[PDB]
């Protein structure tokens, strides 16, 4: 973007990163690295010492702190010290955090300088215009008696992978993509990424899949016709690079993390629809009946609320009888997928070596 | 086709006519006509023998007219030799021919020069040259004849003057004689000459035999370093029904942007989720006809 | 110039013409030495084959309609294939 | 070619050729073999 966007040579530009460390050699320019690289307190090789030692003895005019919420982190803390600039510059889109530090930015970086109205960027088409919803899914019989008499880390898996959440996931995938809408579905358990990418036969990305496959399932995702929904893990929360998508559903999610909720509805907020009049993005975030999921679906829409954002809670789906193939309808295929839950949880002497 | 091929094709003509034999003007007229030859592709077209078209490839090699390829092939029967191709480079050899037309006028300028020098002398004992500045040092004590240094001879003159006039003439008969190519020279300089290869060449290529061993097929190798339109034609009566099949798409377009139900009103009060003409235009006809009555082996497929 | 070039007919060397003036419209190939003379009737012909440029062998072929008629050619330069 | 210019004499020819020229890894995925395409090029 800034080799692109304005009139920066690439010699005034450098990378500090794993594969390259090498500086520029003009009396001032640009450097892009990450939080964990210069904030690493382990043993750093000698290259990124030297390079670290440049940073910290160069007095810099401007640092740039590209999502500043994970600033206030133990020893992210430390890069508006560690580097003397003179003027911080914090650019975010979530900034909200589950403690109390992130009322430290203003002593970190400084006072809020701009409070972007998402409302009025929407109806200007500045941004997409989603429609967030809460599908709510009535838990089984069988599968909320196993949910009381279990612990919290069992709960969680046990109220994420209830059947009617299938269903009503299955429902919306063959809707949208009848409606030709790209679909990202996102769940943090793994687990219940890969049973519920399994059972309905679209790609899944996570953290142990190798970077050409997520390279290439991303690729088939923006351009193939037949791929149009694949499923995302916490990878897909973070900064990477995404396809445009105008549907998003959230099978799960990591506790009260409004931070994550914002940043999962900023995916489908940049489509490139929002020109043609009448279009929608459309959120859904699949969440368990009568369950912690609940207290933790709230908190999460606490902050898009605060945004201004209205979360239409949806108790009934049109044609969830009349769909082909239900995922788990029969109670047999119910108390199968139950029983599988349950049981989820001296040269010469080196010859010798 | 191009004019200026035509030039230099009537240059190498003019050229190969006047200072090489008629073999020579045979090669030359077979390269320029056929663009591309081989040795048996010249050989089945003059019949001749390959040292007889030894001295015409080694002159037109050496005079640059004709370049030679090196390719070798394969040809379906397996019993592939290392082929030679003769073709033209035409900026080379127009090149080379204003290099030897420059350094011929300029010899007999020189030569003309060296004629413009006074007669000198000639010992015929010795059948050695003498200039008149040696004659000075070889006369004798009467003052009156020139003595040879070794046969001690009386020095005759040479004719170096006499012919002064005579190659004057000679460049005379030369230059207008020479004057087409210098004119197709002044034709050629005012204009701009594609440099052609092998490649080129072959694009005006015609073939002299059927049976020729020579595959004209170009084979590059590594490591050497050295669209369509179509219409749509209507008598403006199934146009309306093309608009209504835009239309159509248009009501598809409003289909793909629908709201959802569960978005456009609430669910709340709604169930949980979980699992005869043609006699009439006869008649017309028929009062018309009274009226009228009244008034009187396979390979890579490409879909191309 | 287009419309002429040297090419190989069923192991023979010819040339290539095309007779676009005259309806409909022929592809006649001649031998150079004058032994066969072979033309093609362009309004029975249903599909074009042809091979990438990549390729080393030099080929073309032609797809006639109702046993379909099938014709081969293979050329010499690749300027040639193109027009 | 580089000689006629010493001379006065426009060339036609430029100078020839002789004096100055220059992983597969594994799948995660393997429910979908085949249903992916591969993606080379924009
Ligand atoms: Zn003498
Ligand atoms: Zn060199």
């Amino acid at each position: 973007q800034f080799l692109q966007w304005c009139t920066l040579q690439p010699e005034n530009c450098a990378v500090f990163t794993s594969d390259n460390k090498e500086m520029f050699q003009t009396e001032s320019g640009l450097v892009v690295s990450t939080y964990s690289m210069v904030a690493n307190t382990r043993n750093r090789s000698h290259d990124s010492q030297k390079v670290m030692d440049f940073l910290t003895g160069r007095e810099w005019g401007f640092i740039i702190l590209d999502e500043v919420h994970v600033v206030p982190a133990a020893m992210f803390r430390r890069v508006v010290s560690t580097i003397a600039a003179h003027a911080k510059l914090g650019l975010t889109a979530t900034l909200v955090r589950e403690d109390d530090k992130i009322g430290d930015l203003n002593f970190l970086i400084g006072p809020k300088l701009y409070e972007a109205n998402w409302m009025e960027l929407s109806q200007k088409g500045h941004i997409a215009n989603v429609q967030c919803a809460e599908v709510w899914c009535p838990m089984t019989a069988e599968f909320y008696q196993e949910y009381l008499r279990e612990t919290a880390r069992k709960r969680m898996l046990l109220y994420i992978m209830n059947p009617t959440k299938f269903q009503a996931c299955q429902f919306l995938i063959q809707y949208h993509e009848r409606r030709g809408d790209k679909i990202i579905v996102f769940s943090d358990n793994v687990y219940a990424l890969q049973e519920y990418a399994l059972k309905m036969g679209k790609p899944f990305i996570y953290g142990s899949t190798p970077q050409q496959e997520r390279m290439n399932i991303l690729q088939n995702f923006q351009y193939n016709d037949q791929i149009n929904t694949i499923f995302l893990s916490k990878v897909g929360d973070t900064s990477i690079d995404l396809p445009e998508a105008t549907c998003l559903i959230q099978i799960s999610s990591h506790y009260g993390s409004r931070r994550q909720e914002a940043q999962r509805l900023g995916r489908i907020l940049r489509a490139k629809r929002r020109n043609d009049e009448g279009f929608n993005a459309f959120f859904y975030s699949l969440v368990s009946k009568d369950t912690q999921e609940m207290y933790y679906s709230t908190k999460r829409q606490a902050f898009l609320v605060d945004q201004g954002y209205a979360f239409k809670v949806i108790t009934h789906l049109h044609g969830m009888e009349n769909i082909p193939n239900l995922a788990y309808a029969s109670p047999r295929e119910r108390r199968e997928l139950l029983q599988e839950v349950l049981l989820k949880n001296h040269p010469l002497i080196r010859k010798m070596y | 086709d191009r004019p200026i091929d035509d030039i230099v094709k009537n240059l190498l003509k003019f050229v190969v006519r006047g200072f090489y034999g008629g073999s020579f003007v045979l090669v030359l007229d077979a390269i320029l006509f056929h663009s591309v030859l081989a040795e048996d592709d010249l050989k089945q077209l003059l019949s001749i023998n390959k040292t007889e078209l030894g001295p015409l490839i080694a002159r037109l090699r050496s005079d640059r007219l004709i370049s030679i390829h090196k390719q070798r092939e394969y040809p379906p029967n397996s019993k592939s030799v290392e082929r030679v191709y003769y073709y033209v480079k035409y900026p080379h050899a127009i090149d080379a021919i204003k290099w030897k037309v420059h350094q011929v006028v300029q010899r007999l300028k020189d030569d003309l020069d060296k004629n413009s020098e006074p007669n000198g002398y000639m010992c015929p004992i010795c059948l050695t040259k003498y200039t008149q500045l040696e004659a000075v040092q070889l006369l004798n004590f009467d003052r009156t004849e020139f003595l040879c240094s070794l046969c001690d001879e009386p020095l005759v003159e040479d004719d170096s003057g006499k012919k002064n006039k005579e190659k004057q003439d000679k460049l005379n008969r030369l230059m207008d004689q020479i004057q087409p190519i210098i004119d197709s020279l002044k034709k050629i300089d005012d204009s701009r000459i594609e440099e052609n290869t092998f490649e080129i060449a072959l694009a005006r290529l015609i073939p002299p035999q059927n049976q020729s061993h020579a595959a004209y097929t170009y084979n590059p190798k590594k490591g050497s370093t050295m669209a369509t339109l179509h219409i749509n034609i209507t008598t403006a009566s199934d146009e309306v029904a093309q608009r209504e099949l835009q239309e159509r798409q248009a009501e598809e377009k409003r289909k793909q942007n629908a709201v959802p139900e569960w978005h456009k009103q609430s669910t709340i009060g709604k169930t949980a989720l979980g699992r005869e003409e043609r006699e009439n235009e006869k008649t017309l006809n028929d009062y018309y006809a009274a009226l009228a009555k009244k008034q009187a082996l396979e390979d890579e497929f490409e879909d191309v | 110039m287009s419309h002429s070039g040297a090419a190989i007919f069923e192991k023979v060397s010819g040339i290539i013409a095309i007779n676009e003036d005259v309806s409909p419209a022929e592809l006649t190939w001649r031998s150079t030495d004058g032994d066969k003379v072979h033309t093609v009737v362009l309004s029975t012909i249903d599909k074009l084959q042809a091979t990438p440029a990549s390729s080393e062998k030099m080929m073309l072929r032609l797809i006639g309609k109702v046993k379909p008629q099938r014709h081969m050619f293979s050329f010499n330069n690749r300027t040639v294939m193109d027009n | 070619p580089r000689k006629l210019q010493d001379l006065g004499l426009k060339p036609a020819s430029v100078d020839p050729a002789t004096i100055k020229r220059q992983r597969k890894g594994k799948i995660t995925n393997t429910h979908m073999t085949g249903i992916l395409k591969d993606y080379s090029h924009r």
